[PDB]
């Protein structure tokens, strides 16, 4: 039978300073016991001073990554360019995720 | 496009009169004549054959139509508003009634059923009542044998004999005149014949004139054998021979 | 499963419905009400799935109240209760039908007899003298069958449950907390506040 | 006559004329004026806008339909608002899903094609707004001007509105001098004032009622409103 | 007939006209819009004496910080509050945050043209325009406390003041005089109290009028009658001195 | 009575749709176009006006290409025919790819044909407002075809419609007896870019401009291309020339 | 577009008038009269066959009296064809709510439902309504025998005795004038014929243009039973009341 | 009111312009038309006429193969004709599909005669201003000629004519027939069938024909196809020699 | 599919149909309501354009939507019924989600709500009705007592009467009414009812009824009699003068 999802490893780290914050990631892309590719950036800074990594099945984690992107420049289309704070960024994208509930974007992501 | 005719085209005049349907009527009184007579035997249809032109095949057109194998019916106004109804009729024959009973409808629910079909035609959005009026003849065991008329407002009745179109007035009183209830099938065919005789202008003959009748069973009509309980249709158009052989007894 | 009793006597139905409420590893209430009332004079006790057993009860509950507002009239138990059947005959064959079975004890003010129906999820309706669901009447038919009478007063059902009542917590594994017994008759629904200690 | 042939888009008059859209066409003219202009380097938008008392804003007459593109509207604003929104998406699906930015030359293309459809089925009506687009592709900068009739057409200048004619003719005389202006935004822009200003006679284009933008080789589309045009008045 | 949707030939579409013909019927509403707040202020007018007035509601709540005046056939604009008050809530909980009043506003006016029978453009089913204008009233960050006119047309503006209903043209003249851009709530409020007398038919007192306003601090209130009444009193006396 | 010209399907008295008619009239109200079928192949040219001179030069391009090998050219509504188009290729789409081969063009003028025809059938759609001049090269020889509002449309030797109809017409039937052996690709070209400078003395109070494109067996392998840089400007000689 | 021929069959007259609903109730004047009358131990359904003739077979005939159900029974005026739509979803209402509750259908509420249709082609839709006007004579065991009307405008009333058709302030007049609450059917026969009777507006009153309906308890049973005179039947009543 | 002339409502004397009009329309092309039945083929005569010379000739036709069997001449405008056509020739591969066997030209003709009935009911859809003719030599009936029209009314004939000058083809047949006692053309070749067409198409029309004012069609057992101009030519020159 | 713009405005900014609703409910039959400080009172008046009906089945003019809220009305009956039972469902559904029955302003907001939808929406005519409805809010003892109209308004009233002649009787009322000291007394009450009633009944004590409205869903309508009595007195209070 055919499966929707599939598993690209990477690991993500997040760490809030003070008056900073970093997301870093490594950059391998692997399937099984081969590497697709030993550069293939996982971690998007997405304008609005907002950095976002969607870790987990890359499929799923691009299209949640682009949508998210894309989220923001309507954002700014319906509300006069103002600035996505990332606490707002967060909820939207708790709708971006808990709409696909029953077929799950296969991610942990982290902003 | 999408019909955006979704309002009644029938409407109610402020005399109370309802238009289309009055129209309607008037070009069914334009109809060729026909008429219908029932026997204590049987019932007979008949019209008139008006052949719009010497080149046409005057069989390849008939006015006469068989509904179920016990019911026939015939028309004044419209054709092509007949035939529509025609197979429309045989259609919700089987489909309201066969494929649920088993059986054929009796022939007051029949009519029943192509009553309503005018019904709406007289109240639905966007369309004109049908410009016809049928006599529908038929024989059920439960009922027996009956004629009914139906009209473009969806209105029916029964009759002993009537008659619809051009000369409908002439014919009904001469009917009313020659009818009794002790009459036999070939007693009203031949009043059938001479009825219409009067609202014929030039040749009348069994090429010209289209009569069937419900009467016996017709085993020879069946096509199989076999079957104790499957006799045979009731309805029997007669062929253009039959009919001379009883006009030169007129 | 719950208990659901119900017993048609001389001048009333009595029901009795079992108070505990148990999800997974506890019970989590010992003083649930498993029953809603349809109109002045009918009852309807409920018991199965988590769920559809309150909502199935509500909604029936709500229609009836609808109807009696609209005619200004009191439907009969036996009406009330065709119109629960064919409810829950629909749902049967709906994609995710209602796991409920009822009861329905109501006074018909009209033939002033009382009335018992039983009910399962099924749409399967019949009415009788006493009637239980699931589990419940393995325990205590075989106790009504002997003691029951056409005749017996109010006083006497409220024994004859409290005898069922006892073989149940005896013989039955599990502690349904005890139960919530109701009685209608000509005078509406009124609880019997103490069958802790009768 | 017209009385009986401009009861709705879908009936052509007896001469061949579809009066609904020549009506739509008017609201246009009855709109503040806006003008469009563009060098090789860059295209420009320098909109008037309108009050409506002493206490009104003056209303917006520019969007942004992409990074690349945007247009000026003159008419009926939630109209503008429609094909805007409609031309913000187009330009969306083909980042998307080509990832390649629109052509301005596509754009026009669509709108055409959308505003076309409200002039041939019953029941709908013509927009009523008049469109200048402009924008930076892959074939350098561009404007265009957009009637509701769905006629789209590319000129290196333009403007529509309350006497609009006025700003034309100084353009269609300025041209061989600002189809020139490459590498300076800023005088493109002056360029389009002296032209906008070529279509007043009511007042004087002040801070908070000008409005202008642009977008170019390397510069995004942006609005520039109030103290940010101030420098040019 | 003649299409609901269909253009005059100066380029007007008949029903919004029609439409705006409707309100200038209505109860005078006003709006001014200072540095300290939005004041909202409308006339009751109640059509008898046995009519309860308090329970005339043509300023109501949009969310704690957006609030708004209505004038016209007043049932129009029942769902209109509705589709408002859905968008800011809406809004919030995709954001978790406020919904800007422009936006708010700019929502509420998609609706306006969304009527016809069948206009090709995707699906406008209302048979007729909104038959009434709204002042919106708001502050949110960015662009602080704002005044907006919405009309049935699809197209709001952007006030310092703004008045609509059947003293408007009247009122609004009076308006470009006394506002300025240092107003103070106070000021403001006696303002729209006072231009509210003049337009009105009937004496303005605390039962046929109302006031309300919406501040960063408290957000949108509608003033009890009782506050009302101290502020017409006020009225009298300052205008009494001269 | 009357009104038999307000609604589109309506039958007047002698048989004619009117609302028909008065599209054909925007029809004639626009720029002349035309077309010319050669010995292999259809060369297709309209008339561009130039408003004025704020008009980029060689952009606002009017002819329009359906599928690979199909050439379309329209005078009237401009907005009408690119609608006429879209549905155009829609129709060329689903024939290549139920039918692997690319739409004949006999069929693809049926589809227009038949799609045309269809909006005089009911009264809630309007006429279209252009006449077309289309075709190309098929499994079997070239084809020139021109549609009316009405959807009637018939092969044609050369064809045009718009403005400076008749001047063109004329200028054409001259060429159809003077070869009665078949014009040429390369000559058609030409001959085509005389034929619009002719015709558009009816229009000679503005400025315009020539635009020209073909579909040639031999010339551009059946496939519709725009006649660009020399090959145009020595058909805009060829005219400049005989127009004196 | 189609706007242009829609009568607006659903909309007010300046007056606050429904002018559809007011032309039906005209059409329904012109139709045989039906009378019913209630008594005390019973209900009598009487009505006036509308244009007959020697040859239309009345045995096998039924064009105004109706059975609904077997407790309710309907006298029609007005277009036969409309009421008969309506009399078959009357027909189902009343079975849906014997499935549903297991108790024949109540009177009232039989009847409310199918105002409440009629109700319909009068707010919405752009249909015509329905020509028809109904007297409805039924029985149950909460309001014993009951005696409605509904008319096109979609309102229903209860009556002691009342008539629809042709000449009903006559008839009202007459029934207004001779009857008594403690009545029996045996003399509301007798009334509901005198009246016909003498609002005809034929010859004299014949059987062949009569159709009788009787819903009493038949003291010998307990229970309601309906009775649809036979032509013959009509005959005698007809007889003995005194009308040879 | 006087709207009952724009759609298909009834006017007050039973009439229905709309479909009136739309029979007017039948001849505006101005062309005539006729068919004969063979001994075992059905032959069917049309008048071509070309006016503009930049017109390819080829391209103008009226005759129409719905079918490896059916044939189908129009009378009328040629929107309307190929709109006819279209719907002809689907609805003739459907029924084979269905129900197993080629449709029979009798049939094709009551379905389309059929549609036409309903735009005669319908308001929406106008009618289409064609009269059709269907031929063929049914492998049941033999050769056949139907005929329908925009009032959805249809019916088969010995021999028939469409046209302007309808009546004079009609009559000059009529005689014919009246005179051979007979409802066909006694011939074995449908080619001396098609020079009795085209001969009395003359002496009815009083004009002779070269071999490009002519259009024909033939239907023969398991086939209908139509000539060409030399094929035509061919029979032009054998009713020379006779004359 | 029938979705024609019924209802629309006209230059001078009115629209018609919901004008001509309006007329349709002058025609219609009065109706009055007056609120007490224990209660609400609501009369009617009965046409006599026919009599030889059955009083006990013929549809009666005040309707319950739920135990403690009624609703009169005054226009076209047929159309009154459709509110009716949009207002009676929504009053269970209320019940059912809330676990609470609709306040007396809720259950008239909505009914106005569907009459001011009918005003806006293709393929439909406003309703030819204007309706009182008065209760008690649940747990509560203030009365209340609300009036709609086919525009879709509505609004709350000390004492309000609708339908023909209402412009006479709220004049009666308007001079009769004090809202310093409404009616203390359900008898006090009813009378006034009647009294501004019999302004425009004529003589009717069979074209008069009456019903009260007290707290906790207590609701009952007089009888001839009780009425009877009422009118009785009330000519003795003029006749003494």
């Amino acid at each position: 039978q055919f499966n929707p999802y599939g598993d690209n490893g990477g690991t993500i780290l997040g760490i809030a300073g003070e008056d900073f914050a970093v997301l870093a990631g490594d950059t391998r892309n692997i399937t099984d016991y081969s590497i697709n590719s030993r550069y293939e950036p996982k971690v998007f800074d997405c304008g609005d001073n907002i950095v976002m990594s969607a870790n987990g099945f890359a499929a799923d984690g691009d299209a949640l990554v682009k949508r998210f992107k894309n989220s923001v420049k309507w954002y700014h289309f319906d509300h006069n360019d103002k600035k996505l704070s990332i606490n707002s960024a967060a909820r939207n994208i708790q709708h971006l995720l808990y709409g696909k509930r029953f077929f799950p974007y296969y991610v942990h992501t982290i902003i | 496009m999408t019909d955006r005719y979704s309002f009644s085209l029938t409407t109610f005049s402020p005399s109370g009169k309802l238009g289309q349907i009055d129209y309607a009527l008037t070009a069914v009184k334009q109809g060729v004549t026909s008429l219908g007579i029932k026997a204590t035997n049987g019932v007979v249809i008949a019209t008139e054959k008006k052949s719009s032109s010497p080149l046409a095949m005057s069989e390849t057109l008939s006015k006469v139509s068989l509904l179920t194998p016990d019911i026939g019916a015939v028309y004044s106004g419209m054709g092509p508003d007949y035939r529509v109804l025609v197979d429309k009729s045989r259609k919700v024959a089987h489909t309201s009634y066969k494929r649920i009973y088993g059986e054929y409808p009796p022939t007051k629910l029949l009519v029943s059923e192509v009553a309503k079909i005018m019904q709406e035609a007289t109240q639905s959005g966007g369309v004109r009542p049908f410009g016809v009026s049928l006599l529908i003849a038929g024989h059920d065991e439960f009922n027996g044998f009956s004629l009914y008329q139906v009209d473009p407002s969806g209105s029916y009745f029964p009759w002993k004999a009537t008659a619809i179109g051009k000369g409908s007035v002439a014919a009904k009183t001469f009917l009313e005149k020659r009818w009794n209830d002790e009459l036999e099938l070939e007693d009203a065919i031949h009043i059938a014949l001479l009825t219409l005789k009067e609202s014929v202008e030039g040749e009348f003959n069994g090429d010209t004139i289209e009569l069937a009748i419900i009467g016996d069973e017709n085993p020879d009509l069946l096509g199989y054998t076999g079957i104790p309980t499957d006799k045979g249709p009731r309805f029997r158009k007669l062929t253009s021979q039959e009919i001379n052989d009883r006009l030169e007894a007129l | 499963m719950d208990i659901i009793l119900g017993i048609r006597v001389q001048d009333s139905v009595i029901l009795a419905s079992s108070k505990a409420v148990t999800r997974g590893i506890s019970v989590l209430k010992d003083s649930d009400d498993k029953t809603r009332q349809l109109s002045p004079h009918t009852l309807m006790s409920f018991a199965g799935e988590a769920g559809d057993t309150v909502q199935f009860a509500e909604y029936i509950q709500a229609n009836i109240q609808l109807y009696s507002i609209r005619e200004d009239y009191e439907l009969s138990p036996q009406a009330v209760s065709s119109f629960v059947r064919q409810e829950l005959a629909k749902s049967i064959r709906s994609r995710r039908p209602y796991q409920v079975n009822v009861l329905i004890g109501g006074y018909d003010k009209k033939k002033n007899k009382p009335e018992l129906y039983q009910i399962d999820y099924l749409g399967t309706k019949v009415e009788l003298p006493y009637g239980a669901h699931g589990y419940s009447g393995f325990y205590t038919f075989s106790l009504l069958d002997h003691h029951y009478r056409p005749d017996m007063t109010t006083e006497e059902g409220l024994d004859l449950l409290k005898l069922c009542v006892q073989e149940l917590e005896k013989r039955m594994p599990m502690d349904f907390k005890g139960v919530i017994v109701k009685i209608v008759d000509k005078d509406g629904i009124r609880q019997v506040d103490d069958f802790q200690a009768q | 006559f017209r009385n009986n042939y401009d009861g709705d888009t879908v009936t052509f008059s007896p001469t061949g004329r579809l009066f609904q859209v020549e009506y739509a066409l008017e609201a246009i003219k009855q709109g503040s004026v806006t003008v469009g202009l563009r060098s090789n380097t860059h295209a420009v938008l320098v909109a008037l806008k309108r009050n409506a008392d002493e206490l009104s804003s003056y209303q917006k007459k520019i969007i942004k339909c992409d990074e690349h593109m945007g247009l000026s509207l003159a008419g009926l604003a939630p109209d503008a608002r429609v094909l805007s929104n409609y031309l913000r998406q187009q330009c969306n699906y083909s980042s998307l899903v080509f990832n390649r930015k629109l052509a301005v030359e596509r754009a026009g293309h669509l709108l055409c094609d959308k505003a076309q459809k409200n002039t041939q089925s019953y029941g709908g009506r013509p927009y009523g707004v008049g469109l200048l687009i402009i924008g930076y592709d892959k074939s350098g900068a561009h404007l265009l001007e957009f009637q509701p009739s769905g006629n789209v057409t590319e000129l290196y200048g333009t403007a529509i509105g309350a006497r609009s004619q006025g700003a034309k003719t100084y353009l269609e005389r300025t041209l061989d001098t600002f189809i020139k202006i490459d590498g300076n935004p800023d005088e493109l822009i002056k360029a389009g004032v002296e032209a906008i200003s070529q279509s007043l006679r009511d007042e004087s284009l002040t801070v908070d009622n000008l409005s202008i933008a642009i977008v170019g080789k390397d510069t995004p589309f942006t609005i520039y409103d109030g103290e940010a045009v101030a420098k040019y008045i | 007939d003649r299409g609901v949707s269909t253009f005059s030939p100066e380029g007007r579409l008949f029903q919004v006209e029609y439409s705006l013909e409707a309100i200038k019927l209505g109860s005078t509403a006003i709006g001014i819009a200072t540095k300290e707040g939005v004041v909202l202020g409308v006339e009751k007018r109640a059509t008898s004496p046995l009519l309860e007035s308090d329970s005339i509601e043509k300023i109501v709540e949009i969310d704690r910080h957006i609030g708004c005046a209505m004038s016209g056939l007043t049932a129009d604009a029942r769902s209109m509050i509705e589709h408002a008050r859905t968008a800011a809530v809406t809004h919030n909980l995709y954001y978790d945050e406020d919904i800007n009043v422009e936006s708010l506003t700019q929502s509420v006016c998609d609706l306006a043209l969304r009527f016809g029978e069948g206009a090709s453009g995707e699906e406008r089913l209302m048979s007729r325009p909104f038959g009434v204008a709204l002042l919106i009233a708001g502050h949110d960050a960015d662009d602080g406390y704002q005044l907006f006119h919405a009309e049935p047309s699809g197209t709001f503006y952007r006030y310092n003041a703004k008045a609509i209903g059947s003293g408007s043209e009247g009122a609004q003249a009076e308006l470009l005089n006394e506002w300025h851009s240092s107003l103070t709530l106070k000021e403001a409020e006696l303002l729209v109290l006072k231009i509210l007398k003049q337009v009105m038919e009937e004496k303005l007192d605390e039962n046929n009028a109302q006031l309300s306003c919406i501040t960063k601090q408290d957000g949108f209130k509608i003033y009890d009658n009782e506050k009302t009444a101290e502020l017409i009193k006020e009225l009298k006396e300052k205008e009494a001195a001269e | 009575g009357t009104g038999y010209d307000l609604s589109n399907s309506v039958f007047s008295p002698d048989g004619r749709n009117f609302q028909v008619e008065y599209a054909v009239k925007a029809v004639e109200n626009g720029t002349t176009s035309i077309g010319i079928k050669c010995n292999d192949g259809v060369v297709f040219a309209v008339e561009k006006l130039i408003t004025s001179k704020l008009l980029v030069p060689q952009k606002n391009v009017k002819i329009q290409v359906v599928d690979r090998h199909i050439g379309c050219v329209y005078s009237g509504l401009i907005p009408d025919g690119r609608h006429l188009v879209n549905r155009g290729r829609e129709e060329a789409a689903s024939f290549k790819k139920l039918y692997k081969t690319p739409i004949p063009i006999p069929a693809f003028a049926d589809r227009l044909g038949q799609y045309v025809q269809a909006h005089t059938l009911y009264n809630s759609v309007r006429p279209f407002g252009v006449s077309t001049i289309f075709g190309g090269v098929d499994k079997n020889g070239a084809h020139l075809y021109m549609l009316e509002p009405s959807g009637s449309y018939w092969g044609y030797k050369g064809a045009a419609t718009g403005k400076g109809r008749q001047s063109a017409k004329a200028e054409l039937e001259k060429l159809v007896d003077h070869h009665p052996e078949g014009l040429s690709a390369r000559e058609a070209v030409k001959q085509a870019a005389k034929i619009i400078y002719l015709a558009h003395e009816d229009n000679k109070e503005k400025d315009f401009e020539l635009e020209i494109s073909w579909c040639s067996l031999s010339e551009t392998n059946g496939l519709h291309k725009f006649v660009k840089g020399d090959l145009l400007q020595e058909a805009i000689d060829f005219a400049q020339k005989e127009i004196n | 577009g189609s706007r242009r021929y829609d009568s607006r069959t659903t909309i007010f007259s300046p007056e606050g008038r429904l002018y559809q609903v007011e032309y039906a109730l005209e059409s329904i004047s012109h139709a045989g009269t039906a009378i019913g009358i209630m008594a005390s131990d019973g209900i009598v359904l009487a009505a006036e066959r509308k244009v007959t003739s020697t040859l239309l077979e009345q045995d096998t005939s039924t064009e105004k009296l109706y059975k609904l159900n077997d407790k309710i029974a309907v006298a029609v005026a007005g277009l036969t064809a409309d009421a008969e739509i309506l009399i078959n979803t009357a027909r189902i209402h009343a079975q849906n709510y014997l499935k549903t509750y297991n108790e024949d259908i109540p009177v009232e509420i039989l009847v409310r439902r199918l105002s409440d249709i009629k109700q319909g082609y009068t707010q919405h839709g752009g249909l015509r309504p329905f020509g028809v006007s109904f007297i409805y004579a039924g029985y149950d065991d909460r309001y014993g025998y009951q005696l409605y009307t509904s008319n096109p405008s979609g309102n229903y009333t209860g009556w002691k005795a009342i008539s629809v058709g042709a000449n009903t302030s006559a008839a009202q007049t007459l029934l207004q004038m001779d009857y008594k609450d403690d009545m029996k059917v045996d003399d509301a026969i007798e009334l509901a014929l005198k009246t016909l009777s003498k609002t005809t507006d034929s010859s004299a009153l014949t059987y062949d243009r009569l159709e009788f309906a009787t819903i009493r308890k038949g003291a010998n049973d307990g229970e309601v039973y309906q009775k649809i005179f036979k032509p013959q039947e009509i005959k005698d009543i007809l007889v003995k009341t005194g009308i040879t | 009111a006087g709207y009952d002339r724009h759609i298909t409502i009834f006017s007050p004397e039973g009439r229905l312009y709309q479909v009136e009009y739309a029979f007017k329309a039948t001849n505006q092309t101005n062309i005539n038309s006729l068919a004969v039945r063979g001994k075992d083929c059905t032959v069917v005569i049309s008048q071509k006429k070309v006016p503009d010379k930049l017109l390819d000739p080829t391209t103008v036709s009226y005759i129409f193969c719905i079918s490896r069997t059916i044939g189908m001449v129009v009378n009328g405008p040629i929107p309307d004709a190929r709109n006819a056509a279209l719907r002809a020739k689907a609805e003739a591969a459907e029924f084979r599909y269905k129900y197993g066997y080629d449709m029979p030209c009798d049939v094709l003709a009551k379905r389309m005669a059929n549609l036409s009935q309903i735009y005669t009911q319908r308001a929406y859809m106008r009618p289409l201003g064609v009269i059709l003719t269907f031929v063929s030599v049914d492998e049941e009936l033999g050769p056949s000629i139907y005929k329908t029209d925009p009032a959805g009314y249809y019916v088969g004939y010995k021999a028939t004519a469409t046209g302007p000058k309808q009546q004079e083809i009609t009559t000059n047949l009529e005689n014919h027939f009246k005179k051979s006692k007979i409802d066909h053309i006694n011939e074995e070749s449908w080619e001396k069938v098609v020079e009795f067409a085209i001969t009395h198409m003359i002496d009815a029309l009083g004009t002779e024909f070269s071999k490009n004012d002519l259009e024909v069609g033939v239907a023969t057992k398991d086939k209908f196809f139509t000539l060409s101009a030399e094929n035509i030519e061919e029979r032009l020159v054998a009713i020379a020699e006779q004359d | 599919g029938y979705d024609r713009a019924l209802s629309i405005f006209s230059p001078d900014g009115h629209i018609f149909q919901v004008e001509y609703a309006l007329e349709a409910v002058k025609r219609g039959t009065c109706a009055v309501g007056v609120k007490g400080k224990n209660c609400v009172v609501l009369g009617c008046e009965r046409r006599s354009t026919l009599k030889l009906q059955d009083t006990r089945i013929t549809p009666s003019k005040v309707s319950k939507i739920d135990s403690h809220v009624v609703l009169s009305f005054s226009g076209l009956n047929a159309d009154s019924r459709i509110l009716i039972e949009k207002a009676r469902v929504e009053a269970q559904s209320h019940r059912l989600t809330l676990e609470d029955p609709v306040t007396v302003e809720y259950l008239t907001r909505y009914v106005a709500g569907v009459q001011q939808r009918y005003t806006q929406s293709g393929g439909v005519r406003p309703f030819g009705v204007s309706t009182l409805i008065a209760g008690f809010d649940p747990r509560d003892d203030e009365p209340k007592l609300y009036q709609t109209e086919p525009s879709g308004i509505y609004s709350s009233w000390s004492a309000q009467t609708i339908g023909r002649n209402s412009k006479t009787v709220r004049e009666f009322l308007e001079k009769n009414y004090d809202r310093k000291e409404p009616p203390a007394t359900v008898e006090e009450c009813v009378k006034l009812t009647v009294r501004s009633l019999l302004e425009v009944v004529q003589t009717g004590a069979k074209n008069i009824e009456i019903t009260v409205v007290k707290p906790d869903s207590d609701i009952v309508a007089l009888s001839s009699e009780e009425i009877n009595q009422y009118v009785t007195q009330i000519e003795q209070e003029k006749q003494e003068q």
